[PDB]
């Protein structure tokens, strides 16, 4: 299938800082990429679709840019309501696969 | 649009697992596809399968013959049955909605924990 | 019987200049080189040539050759026209069924066949197969005696033989001619044309007619030709075959030098004196059709290799197709896989129907021989061959293919869709086969017919609706799509398959189209290809295929009716 | 020269029991029925059979046959192996180029050829074409004298002839044997095997060797066989050919009855006494390759019909394709039309490369004859035939097709896309041709090779990526796609064409996908088919086609090297 | 091409009344049908797309229903701001064709 | 998003017609297709053609060789040139915008009248 790899299995930042999350796919995905944010105790929540489009209900601090196999999620000027785990998911081929997830921290 | 899981929170190994998701605010025979996902301890998401708005079904190949998804339009439900259970598939199970025209999992359930022990 | 020819001049350019003579009961040989009228005079004498070119008169016992002549005379061909897949008794039964009168009993026909088998000496092989490629058969020496027996069934008074020994070995040919001579003693007039005989053959002849370049070099008793040439100014040394001596004369060791000497001979005077002494359907349509069908089906069962192999191939191919396309999905690849498998099935029917070139080409000579001899009409032979070969072996692959692939692939699970697919495959097979017949009816070489069939099918494939969208072709060129058998087949299969299908999981396209370019439903795909969504948009294809079948089988019958039999 | 064979026993089952004799300068005939060792003893005597089965010893002037034998002896085949598209002088020039020494001058070779042309009597036809199907040529009587001249170029002392008269006419055969006899007077030992001669032939022989069922029925002077059989208890009547008389004896008008009588004869005693009286590459690789290429190209120019017709068809077809697909649009039908035309082009290259079955099959007998005779190696012949025929006639259709259709269709208007399409078409043509050669190298019938090629191409077509999506096949079956020439061709063409294309007017799909199932860009279409978007995803196909070419041309060369030449 | 035919080249109604406009195509359109309203002195204005969907900026009095080749535009409880000409347009095949138009009147 | 036609309101027969549409609020090289339509006296709408966001063009076949549509991205304009004009094509000409994903003409111009007389 298509395996999605996130290199920073964990991070560490402070408020106001800029953070970047990377996702790498083992095959061409053609922007069929989605980003979910999960808080502890809740189901995942769709944050970005189409690898660039932002979901209504989220600030204009998250942004998505990618092409081919490399996609990224940029959270500029992060707040405390942004800490959690972030998953990338491809919805190109029928066995939809998620990334390993990347947990954010606060210094 | 509004999903709710329910079922036994504890299961004997190698017997079966049966969950129910009841949908309110939308007709499961109208538009979307209706999925089950599980998140393992040591968080790892795995899509299991879905049933389509017309009754067609599609499953993850990593669950070979162990999974079935049925529905009941009389009261707007769809069911997950995972048979011959092992202690490895002790996850949190969600039902989710897939629009199709957009491609993403838009609405999720609250998630129910299932522990396979003895 | 006495067959007398007087001042015969056949012209096509001329082949026979002026030939005179008479043949009485006995052994009458027509010798000469290959160019001379050796095989031309035999057909003129046997009424197997067009009377348009004939000039002189051929007479029998003083009365002209009646219209009932070729039915009362036997004519054995040079090569074999016996069905190698029947048996020595079965060939004679087929011959007695159509050459004898229906007034007779089967007991009488069987006694005729027994007497004929006994007289030829075919008792120990009377129930053995004559032999084909796949089937071991009798020696080539007794196939000739079988072919001779298929002419003595009607017990004629005049028996013509086109080179009865060419192809046989020396010891075979000698026995064959000793059999012919014992026949000629009972009172039959035997007239043949030998190619360079040996003295053990020449010593049996009772009358010799030597022709060279359409000129009569000699005619009279066959024992006096030696003296004729010895007194015409030639000498033959010892150990030299006289039949070799004659062709050595004809070659040059001049044509008007021998023609004038014979015209000034005593034999010519006696022949001119003898020629100035004197002159101075059988059965019903149904009987013929039944027997033609019976023989063609025995021939189809007795040839299992080329009929079983088409079934083996149909099963193997159907299981491979069912393994590659196993479990069609209703997702982004479902349209491509359904269209691809249906296109392959239709074009496979079209290309597997090329063996129908072989139907009327392999047995063209036997057909011409048996039509001349008054066996049957063109209509009953055509219908029996269509009924016995083309019908059962073009219906069965369609049934096998459908029954195998339909449930492995997981096509539309209705009984009517299953049977519409079966009937469409059947129709496209029949239509391609009728076209192959119309192309190859009357020909004698398979290669050109096969090449033309392939070229036509390759073009019809482009206009079938998969490789090019038929709504995009220019108007001055779009009208060619109505000449495509694959197009009607493929359109019917697509109409039957795609009607109630969805192909975008999670999206209710049937209600509305979210985004303008999705092609999520089978109706959209069908209209985008130019196909009509109404039930008439399905059966229009089958009526166009039935009309094609009728037109092509009429062209094939008019090509057999107007074929030259002479 | 005197060729003596002593107690020869060839076994394959045995074909020759015990044969002894000697042949001195003159005309030595080997007669008998077709079953006996008439044509077997000729090959044993001519070193044209495997010495594994041989038992006795064959000697020349007391010394065993050297390894240089077959080069110093002439052997004329029964049927023709002369190039009907060369001329009587050109055939002899090709023979002198490879059968004579390079030390000689072209002036000396030309004088050899002139002397040989004069001695045969081929002056007035020395510059006329021998004749093929399309080309009218010399009579069959002077083709034989041409084939005899291609063996007298090296001026041998022993000349073997396999049935020099079978197929010729009587007056032709007589002149041929009178020529052979005048040759045998200059001092050449002529050894042939006649099929049932006439007395005007039998009167020329100087020694007769009669064989029947691999048994020696007689051996000695050809004029004493009559008396031998007269005193062995048989009588020959007047006007009976002695050569007919002998085979009449052999047939039965016993084999050990004649073999024992001859063993107890005086001839056998004299032969055994005489046999116990006594015993008791040429040229460089480049020269051979050059001349093989020159002859194969003269043969390709002299046969314009089957080479020009492939160009006519390539142009006609290219103009029809350019008329049907004229003006490809970037709309809902652009993907289907581009994919369909590219699929047709690739599969058309594959199916038009079936005539390569004819390359080594049509001239298998001439190849075997000339390899035995020491003309060239397998390597140089193989390379010259590949260089002269396969190379120039498989490159040109690709060029013509691309140049015609590329701008009528309106494909990607870059110079590199144009040339990548041309090179890809060229490679798929070469690959299909190499596969056809590997399949048909060494065979002798085209039909089975053509059928196997078509079946393999039909299967390779299913795995090419249009009829079934290659990402959907099961894993236990998906690996077969790596055995498809059409797949690599089609994948390279699609990669080259679809890269920068849009197919939804009014929608900027390249930025983002509005709705998940639109297939609006060529990258989406390529990835949906399983194709790699990197430049390696283009040239991977060309390296797989080059590897296929190398493997198939090695299989074809190993099938010609290990072919049985005996 | 595809010719679109509107039978009532003209109508006549009063306020509060219900009116129905018909469009008939000479080929299958598959809901690729649009309705435009033109007032005198203005460019056409898109009213319905997809033969059922209603454009934002119009009351919930216009409705579209069709299938195959027969489509209709229902204006229930019509007002005076509804009078004008109504055109149906197919956008299925590349030469996009309009209907003849249907003018509304007021009794 | 905002279109505006401009050009000569009167034209001699059989010479040419040239209109300009300037787009404000959107980039004609960004997303859509950009069309010309004409409404005849005795109202009858006729689609003439469009130019795509990447420069590709498509015309109504009822205008054989008479029409061309060009663009100038430096100031966000596209032009309609209808040559060899007759008194029959005395219509009102509009420029419109076609989304593509939706399929309909969403934004229109104000429309400019062209009278072919002599
Ligand atoms: C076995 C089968 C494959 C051969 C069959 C046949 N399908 C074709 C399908 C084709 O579609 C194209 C590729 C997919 C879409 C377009 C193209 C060509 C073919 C052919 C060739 C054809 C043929 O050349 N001959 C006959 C019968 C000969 C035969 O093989 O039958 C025996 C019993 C084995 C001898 C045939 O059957 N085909
Ligand atoms: C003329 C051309 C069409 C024949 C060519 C050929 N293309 C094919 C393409 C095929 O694709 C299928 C249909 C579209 C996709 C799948 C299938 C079959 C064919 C064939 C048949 C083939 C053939 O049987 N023989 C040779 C050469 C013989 C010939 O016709 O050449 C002369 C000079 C006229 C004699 C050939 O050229 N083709
Ligand atoms: C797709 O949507 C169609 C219509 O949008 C659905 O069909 C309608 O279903 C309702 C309630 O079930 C009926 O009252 C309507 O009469 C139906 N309309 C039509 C046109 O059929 C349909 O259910 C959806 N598809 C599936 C597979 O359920
Ligand atoms: C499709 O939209 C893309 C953006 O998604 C356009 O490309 C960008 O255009 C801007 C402005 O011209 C450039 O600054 C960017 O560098 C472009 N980005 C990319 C990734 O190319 C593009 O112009 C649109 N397509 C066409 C054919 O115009
Ligand atoms: C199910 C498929 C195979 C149907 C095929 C129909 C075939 C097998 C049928 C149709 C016509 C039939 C033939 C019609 C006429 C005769 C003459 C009859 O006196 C003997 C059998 C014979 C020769 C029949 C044999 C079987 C036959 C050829
Ligand atoms: C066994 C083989 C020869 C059968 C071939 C002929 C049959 C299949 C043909 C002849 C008449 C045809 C049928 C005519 C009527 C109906 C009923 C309708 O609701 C759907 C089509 C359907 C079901 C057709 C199916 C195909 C059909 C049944
Ligand atoms: C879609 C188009 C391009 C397919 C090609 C159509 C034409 C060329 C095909 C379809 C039917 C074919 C004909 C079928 C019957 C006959 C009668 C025969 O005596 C010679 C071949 C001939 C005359 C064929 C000529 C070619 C033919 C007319
Ligand atoms: C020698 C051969 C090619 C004669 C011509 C055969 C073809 C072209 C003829 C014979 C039967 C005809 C078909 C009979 C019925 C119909 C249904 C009609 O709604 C469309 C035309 C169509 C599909 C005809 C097309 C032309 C047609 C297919
Ligand atoms: C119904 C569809 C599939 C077409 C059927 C075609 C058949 C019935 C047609 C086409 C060709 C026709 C033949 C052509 C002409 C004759 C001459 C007549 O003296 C005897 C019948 C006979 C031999 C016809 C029998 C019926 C026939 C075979
Ligand atoms: C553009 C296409 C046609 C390229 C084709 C290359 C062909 C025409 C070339 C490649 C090899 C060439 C041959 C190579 C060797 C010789 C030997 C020379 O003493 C005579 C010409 C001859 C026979 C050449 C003739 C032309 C030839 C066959
Ligand atoms: C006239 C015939 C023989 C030409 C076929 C051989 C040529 C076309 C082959 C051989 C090597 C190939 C080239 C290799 C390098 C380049 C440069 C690059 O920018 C694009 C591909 C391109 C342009 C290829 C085009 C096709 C190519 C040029
Ligand atoms: C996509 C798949 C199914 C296509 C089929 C590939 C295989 C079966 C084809 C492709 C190439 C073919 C081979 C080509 C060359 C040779 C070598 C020769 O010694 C005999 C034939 C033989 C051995 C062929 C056997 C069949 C073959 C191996
Ligand atoms: C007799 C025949 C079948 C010999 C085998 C030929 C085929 C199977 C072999 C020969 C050359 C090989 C190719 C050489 C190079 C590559 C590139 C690699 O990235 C994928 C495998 C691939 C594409 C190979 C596939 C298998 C291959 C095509
Ligand atoms: C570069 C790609 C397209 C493949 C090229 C294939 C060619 C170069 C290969 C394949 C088969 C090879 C031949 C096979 C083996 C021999 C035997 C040797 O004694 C002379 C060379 C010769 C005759 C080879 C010449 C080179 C050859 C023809």
């Amino acid at each position: 299938d298509i395996v999605l790899t996130q290199s920073p299995s964990s991070f560490s930042v402070s408020l106001g800082d800029r953070v970047t999350i990377s996702c790498k796919a083992s095959g061409y995905i053609l922007n069929r990429l989605a980003w979910y944010q999960q808080k502890p105790g809740n189901a995942p929540r769709l944050l970005i679709s189409g690898a660039t489009s932002l979901e209504t209900g989220f600030p204009s601090r998250f942004s998505g840019t990618g092409s081919g196999k490399d996609y990224t999620l940029s959270i500029s000027s992060l707040q405390t309501e942004d800490v959690g785990t972030y998953y990338c998911q491809q919805y190109w081929s029928t066995p939809w696969t998620f990334g390993g997830g990347t947990k954010l921290e606060i210094r | 649009v509004q999903l709710q899981e329910s079922g036994p929170g504890l299961v004997k190994p190698s017997q079966s697992l049966s969950l129910t998701c009841t949908v309110t605010g939308f007709s499961i025979t109208s538009d979307y596809a209706w999925n089950w996902i599980r998140q393992f301890p040591g968080k790892k998401l795995e899509w299991m399968g879905y049933i389509n708005f017309d009754g067609g079904t599609t499953y993850n190949p990593s669950l070979r013959g162990r999974i079935s998804i049925t529905r009941d339009t009389s009261k707007n439900q769809f069911f997950l049955q995972l048979r011959s259970v092992t202690p490895e598939d002790t996850a949190t199970y969600y039902c989710a909605t897939f629009y199709g025209a957009k491609g993403t999992l838009d609405y999720w359930g609250q998630g129910t924990s299932v522990t396979v022990s003895s | 019987a006495v067959l007398s020819f007087h001042n015969i001049c056949y012209r096509v350019k001329e082949i026979l200049s002026n030939i005179n003579g008479i043949m009485k009961p006995g052994l009458n040989a027509i010798l000469g080189p290959t160019g001379g009228g050796k095989s031309s005079l035999l057909d003129v004498l046997a009424a197997r040539k067009d009377p348009s070119g004939l000039s002189g008169d051929v007479l029998i016992n003083g009365a002209p050759r009646p219209a009932n002549f070729k039915c009362n005379s036997g004519y054995v061909v040079q090569d074999d026209v016996v069905m190698g897949t029947l048996t020595v008794r079965e060939n004679l039964q087929f011959s007695a069924a159509l050459r004898l009168a229906t007034t007779m009993t089967n007991h009488e026909k069987n006694e005729r066949i027994n007497r004929v088998i006994q007289e030829l000496g075919l008792d120990k092989v009377a129930d053995s197969k004559v032999g084909t490629q796949f089937i071991r058969g009798v020696s080539g020496g007794e196939r000739k005696r079988t072919s001779i027996g298929m002419e003595l069934i009607t017990d004629p008074s005049i028996l013509f033989l086109d080179e009865p020994t060419t192809g046989l070995d020396s010891s075979t040919a000698n026995a064959v001619l000793l059999l012919l001579k014992r026949m000629s003693k009972q009172g039959r007039t035997i007239i043949f044309s030998i190619h360079q005989p040996r003295y053990s053959i020449f010593k049996l002849f009772d009358s010799l007619t030597l022709l060279a370049s359409g000129r009569l070099m000699f005619h009279g008793p066959a024992q006096e030709a030696l003296g004729y040439f010895e007194s015409a100014g030639y000498h033959c040394e010892a150990y030299n075959n006289p039949a070799d001596f004659f062709l050595d004369i004809i070659n040059g060791d001049l044509i008007e030098k021998l023609a004038e000497i014979y015209v000034n001979s005593s034999f010519y005077k006696e022949t001119k004196a003898e020629l100035h002494q004197l002159s101075g359907y059988t059965t019903s349509f149904c009987h013929q059709l039944r027997w033609v069908s019976k023989r063609s089906f025995k021939n189809l069962l007795g040839n299992p290799q080329a009929s079983i192999a088409q079934i083996i191939v149909t099963v193997v191919l159907g299981l491979v197709i069912g393994a590659i396309y196993f479990g069609l999905k209703n997702d982004s690849t479902g349209i491509q896989n359904r269209a691809g498998v249906l296109f392959f099935l239709t074009t496979n029917q079209c290309f597997s129907s090329v063996s129908a070139v072989e139907l009327f080409v392999v047995e063209k000579k036997l057909f011409i021989h048996e039509y001349i001899s008054g066996y049957y009409r063109v209509s009953s032979y055509f219908l029996g061959k269509l009924l016995s070969d083309l019908l059962p072996m073009r219906m069965l692959p369609s049934i096998i293919f459908t029954c195998i692939v339909y449930f492995m692939l997981g096509l539309k699970p209705k009984a009517d869709a299953f049977f519409v697919m079966m009937f469409t495959l059947m129709m496209v097979a029949y239509s391609a086969s009728s076209m192959a017949l119309a192309i190859a009816a009357g020909q004698s070489v398979v290669s050109v017919a096969t090449l033309l069939m392939t070229i036509c099918f390759v073009f019809m494939m482009i206009f079938s609706g998969l490789l090019v969208n038929l709504t995009t072709i220019a108007s001055w060129l779009s009208w060619l799509q109505y000449f495509s058998i694959p197009r009607y087949g493929f359109t019917a299969l697509q109409h039957n398959e795609f009607l109630g299908q969805n192909f975008c999981p999670g999206l209710n396209a049937t209600g509305n189209n979210p985004c303008n370019y999705a092609t999520c439903t089978g109706e959209e795909y069908l209209v985008k290809q130019g196909i009509d969504l109404s039930p008439w948009g399905l059966w229009k294809n089958h009526v166009a295929l039935a009309c094609m079948i009728v037109i092509f089988l009429t062209i094939a019958y008019l090509k057999l009716l107007f074929l030259k039999k002479y």
